[PDB]
């Protein structure tokens, strides 16, 4: 139940990633730019789908505190696997199954922090465990579970 | 539910994933 203040921090950087002009609500437009952006294409209908679930009053947008309640309760959901599959596809946006520096490269350049060339070619080295380069999906499950 | 709520979840591991790799890396 405990939320510490670094916890906050983290789901509120999550949260600056989707409203995109800082306005303090995610807005439909703004979700399917962010989606496009890490190589998805939703449906209209999808994506007022997804405000509807987490916007807790009417007003058919999302606040940080209704963004915060819906991610406070997902970090007590215990279906890990879901989730680290979710985020595998963030970057495998061309769905061969495998990430490549670039990929990541582009998704790190939407996210927000900012990891070097080098970081880059670090991070996908340390991953790799079978040296082919590239990231696969039970590569990377190990990387995230670690 | 899940499909909804994991997209938005994923952005959120990936940063953290980024954030601690940076924060032990220059760790002083
Ligand atoms: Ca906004
Ligand atoms: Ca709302
Ligand atoms: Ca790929
Ligand atoms: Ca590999």
């Amino acid at each position: 139940d405990q939320l510490t203040e670094e916890q906050i921090a983290e789901f509120k950087e999550a949260f600056s990633l989707f409203d995109k002009d800082g306005d303090g609500t995610i807005t439909t437009k703004e979700l399917g730019t962010v989606m496009r952006s890490l190589g998805q294409n939703p449906t209209e209908a999808e994506l007022q789908d997804m405000i509807i679930e987490v916007d807790a009053d009417g007003n058919g947008t999302i606040d940080f505190p209704e963004f915060l309640t819906m991610m406070a309760r997902k970090m007590k959901d215990t279906d890990s696997e879901e989730e680290i599959r979710e985020a595998f596809r963030v970057f495998d946006k061309d769905g061969n199954g495998y990430i490549s520096a670039a990929e990541l490269r582009h998704v790190m350049t939407n996210l927000g922090e900012k990891l070097t060339d080098e970081e880059v070619d670090e991070m996908i080295r340390e991953a790799d465990i079978d040296g082919d380069g590239q990231v696969n999906y039970e590569e990377f499950v190990q990387m995230m579970t670690a | 539910d899940e499909v909804t709520v994991g997209k938005f979840y994923a952005t959120f591991l990936i940063q953290e994933y980024f954030r601690k790799f940076k924060k032990r890396k220059e760790q002083g």
